[PDB]
RNA sequence: AGAUGGUAAGGGCCCACGGUGGAUGCCUCGGCACCCGAGCCGAUGAAGGACGUGGCUACCUGCGAUAAGCCAGGGGGAGCC
RNA sequence: AACCUGGGGAACUGAAACAUCUCAGUACCCAGAGGAGAGGAAAGAGAAAUCGACUCCCUGAGUAGCGGCGAGCGAAAGGG
RNA sequence: GGGAAGCAGCGCCAGAGAGGGUGAAAGCCCCGUAGGCGAAAGGUGGGGGGAUAGGUGAGGGUACCCGAGUACCCCGUGGUUCGUGGAGCCAUGGGGGAAUCUGGGCGGACCACCGCCUAAGGCUAAGUACUCCGGGUGACCGAUAGCGCACCAGUACCGUGAGGGAAAGGUGAAAAGAACCCCGGGAGGGGAGUGAAAUAGAGCCUGAAACCGUGGGCUUACAAGCAGUCACGGCCCCAAGGGGUUGUGGCGUGCCUAUUGAAGCAUGAGCCGGCGACUCACGGUCGUGGGCGAGCUUAAGCCGUUGAGGCGGAGGCGUAGGGAAACCGAGUCCGAACAGGGCGCGUCCGCGGCCGUGGACCCGAAACCGGGCGA
RNA sequence: UGGGGCUAGGAGUGAAAAGCUAACCGAGCCCGGAGAUAGCUGGUUCUCCCCGAAAUGACUUUAGGGUCAGCCUCAGGCGC
RNA sequence: UGGAGCCUGGGAGUGAGGGCGCGAGCGAUAACGUCCGCGUCCGAGCGCGGGAACAACCGAGACCGCCAGCUAAGGCCCCC
RNA sequence: GGGAUGACCCCAGGCGGUAGGGGAGCGUUCCCGAUGCCGAUGAAGGCCGACCCGCGAGGGCGGCUGGAGGUAAGGGAAGUG
């Protein structure tokens, strides 16, 4: 192929927006007019007035962490067995983050949606519904952590 | 990649300094006096034209009227006339008859103040 | 460089799978005294319109 | 900027009953001695272009070339032992005479010193293949080492 | 009884040729940025200076009362002061 | 010339007033080091039947927290 | 052709067609480039070799030693994300004041369990920081730009002083820089002569505008105006059409800003030239041109290139939501409740609009604080 | 009255005016923090095409400044 | 079937109005005065015609060109 | 509406405009295109025109001046009027 017409398709319009002259955007480049609209205006998001905010609205989500930190617990990461539809034979935690799930978000909870499957599957806990599901052919590998 | 103002300024600013040659004084010299002149020139020109076709109608109807007057009856008379004697022509523009061949002006009269009387 | 994510208001408002901005109604912490049960009982969480779409936009980063 | 300028800060006039304009210290940007407002700074123009579309324009490159009729690749370098005079003649044997361009791609050294000088030649080793050099040409010739290589660059 | 022609002290518009002035373009022993390399000196008197130094020498440069330079080793080959 | 460690150490400003708070251990002053300086071989990290001097980069993370719970400030472990 | 390096005939080298120079535009005319060489002397130098200094076991018994105004407690403060807080740890001005491994400190008040570590003496390359100095590069500048300075600039010049701080580059390929004559005290000119060119003749390339002259055509001394426009008519210059000028007639309240409203007797501007104001980084959010898709994507770094690209999954977003939380999960929360009711069906790069943090469109205060300089 | 000395910036000196402290002192000059901040005043540069507002309400140490609503515009969808 | 309408989203400006008519308050059945309410025009149509001159009274919503024709308010003795 | 979609022919409407929103273009500097193309039989820049093409910003053509540079089609950055 020629170096004439690598020319970018259809729609790379580096044509910013430039105001000095007499055509589009004047004078007041293309926005102001009056007086704070001139190298700042204090936010909106959370500001203004001086007036209240919409911090007049409480905190009852409470319980929010005291000095030395927050607790390191054993967190849970769910996966619907529609999603283990796909693959075949035993399905173990740390073979579910090497594919699309799970990744190092620890604990395994099975759980939920989806027609099952006949095959072992090593967890960490099931949903009640999940664990039912699972009698036409199964696992309850459990437990774990030993 | 600095880019100067280079040659763009002069050129813009002669363009218009050529389109002002001969008014008095800085509006021919000074590249914004004569910027200044010729935005009025403009707007002059435009309301101009529209008044060309309205100084023109003044002066066909002036020396008809003259003309017609010279036979007896007037303005108002003669073209009333010529609309009822169903002779959609005159144009205004068009009596000079009234200068050249009078011998036809003439003739339009009659059937004008044949309708009229 | 860089956005912070505005403490205050994390400390009070929840927000939603759809996008909406969820708190606690306001007007009761010593309102009480005698009012009637069904005023009291009647604090559980409520949209906001409009000015949510501010709220949404200090909690950049966590979501 | 205005900071980096030589000058001093002093404010120049009064401000108040002189008669001039009223005016900072002689750095500011209205000053043709001044700083510079909106100017350059050094700054890196590089970004991560997605693996995947570095691999298909690399392989949409030398179809086109192909389909062209272009491609040739070869075996056979009798015009060897780095000498401008030999490869000439080898090239006019497989049909090169110099009147389109070539991109030489090849693992043999020799070879490669071998055209380089003449202007219608780029010459390339395998691993940096790459489209703009590949475009840039008009005819596009491979060792059958660089073939191999280039296939392993995809699947 | 009558009539539109006719003068330029000076002035205005246009055209031609000069004067002043230093824009434009082209030019670059200079600058700016990044990357590499390199990194202390001084009582054995530093960094920084003053005065002095040529047959003739204002300044710059180099040198220090042995003062545009003294000794030796290495490099180069026809011109130097 | 900067660059480094120690001893001292502001205010304009921000908070749409201001006093705690912020700018900031910044600007600046002083002493000392060197081609670098500082640090450095566990009276350590912190929850792992764990790691294994110190420095430096990427993540962790605007997270955990601190806060007239305001304006705002902002870690460490762990992994590369 | 003033000059060849252009154009034309016929050749040659290339591990060298980077670049610069020569009277214009040259691979092969000059200096270079690829490629390859070289130190008597001084610096540098485990990178590669050698030599010392120094250091390497096990049991069984005594219980002699293991860093003092110290640990530790109390009072007053600092460091840390920690602003008195449930306030630990690390540091310490004041008061009290130990023990030597059955010794002592730590794991966020404290007690008990279970563990981690040995305070009160010291040294220790490398990975990292910076750029006065040297070299290489540039979708960096090109004399109001770029350093304050391309030029004899931290100079002239200003200030008691600390300190402030400019302007100012260009004949020609070659000086061949105009002998000699003529007018003039000179400065200038006029001939002559050099040169391709001398309105290239020396603060000399090109030489734009304001501004000042001379010459020529049209035009004006009974008029009156934002200075022009429309229409006729006369004169002057190449031809049934144009250009220049303007006698008479018609019509007409400067530009900008600011404003309810300006020709306004409201702001700014003597005129010309040159300088002069919406940016960049990192987050965010819509939109859009592509890639791949239930997945998409790499960061620092490592290997190549010397204007080549590869590798590198730590990490990040997404695949499930509710609840302060314990937690449960296609549900979950308030509730005794198979009442009701609330929430609950993509990513990477490019491009463009807007937002946050940074002066964030550009010029401007009165002042505040620090270190110095002045009787 | 000549010559030689001493005292300084919230400081000196003052037969007392807030006088004097290097030609403007109700707090000197120089450099730096610094491009302080400025809800205020001024300025903002080529061309053509289509649409085209507001000067109201609520709250506001608010009143010539703001935040939401209202009125202008573009894109997607819906269709009397 | 209209530069109508409704729904979701990206970008604004405006938050100083003024005159006239009609309906009230304040004022003195004063003010180019001042407060609200209904409508209009200027604002942004100081573009054009009428009104001697003149943002908002009457006529009329200006893509360009023509030495053609009909009208509107207002006019037809001369200036015209 | 034709519909051999021809971006060309036919018909019918809309086109005053400040703050603003949206759409198209023109020009300035630099990069790829380039070991190329133009160039002393004259580059850039400068001075004139009543001529040609564009709605317009602009772009051609011709004459004089100038004496060594300039850089298409199609694209890319910004100290861009």
């Amino acid at each position: 192929d020629l170096r004439p017409n690598p020319g970018a398709n259809k729609r790379r319009k580096r044509v910013g927006r430039g105001p000095g002259s007499g055509h589009g955007k004047t004078a007041t480049r293309g926005h102001k007019g009056q007086k704070s609209r001139s190298g700042g205006l204090k936010d909106p998001r959370r500001f203004e007035g001086g007036r209240s905010t919409t911090l007049m609205r409480l905190p009852k989500r409470g319980m929010q962490g005291q000095v030395p930190g927050e607790i390191k617990r054993p967190r849970y990461q769910g996966v619907n067995l529609k999603d283990l539809a796909r693959f075949e034979g035993e399905v173990t935690p740390e073979l579910l983050v090497r594919a699309g799930l799970l990744k190092k978000g620890y604990r395994l909870k099975i759980l939920g949606e989806g027609e099952a499957k006949p095959l072992k599957v090593v967890a960490h806990a099931f949903s009640k519904s999940a664990l039912e599901k699972l009698k036409a052919a199964g696992g309850e590998p459990v437990l774990l952590e030993a | 990649p600095r880019a100067k103002t280079g040659v763009v300024r002069r050129r813009k600013h002669k363009k218009i300094l050529k389109l002002a040659k001969g008014y008095w004084g800085l509006r021919s010299k000074s590249a914004r006096k004569a910027r200044e002149t010729l935005f009025a020139a403009g707007n002059y020109a435009y309301a101009h034209r529209k008044r060309r076709k309205r100084d023109f109608r003044r002066l066909w109807i002036v020396r008809i009227n003259a003309a017609c007057r010279q036979h007896g009856l007037n303005y108002s008379t003669f073209i009333h006339g010529l609309k009822k004697a169903g002779i959609e022509v005159d144009r205004k523009n068009l009596a000079d008859l009234a200068v050249r061949e009078p011998q036809v002006f003439a003739e339009l009269v009659e059937r004008a103040k044949a309708a009229q009387g | 460089p860089k956005m912070k994510t505005h403490k205050g208001a994390k400390k009070r408002v929840k927000i939603t799978a759809s996008g909406k901005v969820v708190a606690m109604k306001t007007g009761k912490r010593h309102l009480n005294w005698q009012k009637s049960g069904k005023e009291i009982r009647q604090k559980g969480r409520k949209f906001v319109l409009a000015k949510p779409e501010a709220e949404r936009i200090k909690l950049l980063l966590p979501y | 900027t205005r900071g980096e300028v030589a000058y001093s800060g002093r404010k120049i006039w009064p401000q108040k009953h002189t008669g001039r304009a009223r005016h900072g210290d002689i750095g500011a940007p209205i000053f043709v001695g001044g700083g510079v407002v909106f100017g350059p700074k050094p700054r890196d123009y590089s970004y991560t272009l997605p693996k995947k579309v570095r691999k298909k324009g690399l392989a949409m490159a030398v179809a086109d070339r192909a389909r062209e009729g272009k491609l040739l690749l070869v075996e056979a370098f009798a015009g060897v032992n780095g000498k401008t005079k030999e490869f000439l003649a080898w090239a006019k044997e497989a049909g090169l005479d110099g009147s389109e361009s070539v991109l030489l791609v090849t693992g043999n050294e020799l070879v490669r010193r071998a055209a380089r000088n003449l202007p219608w030649v780029v010459t390339l080793a395998p691993e940096g293949l790459n489209v703009y050099d590949i475009v840039r040409t008009e005819r596009l010739v491979m060792d059958l080492d660089a073939w191999e290589v280039f296939q392993n660059r995809i699947g």
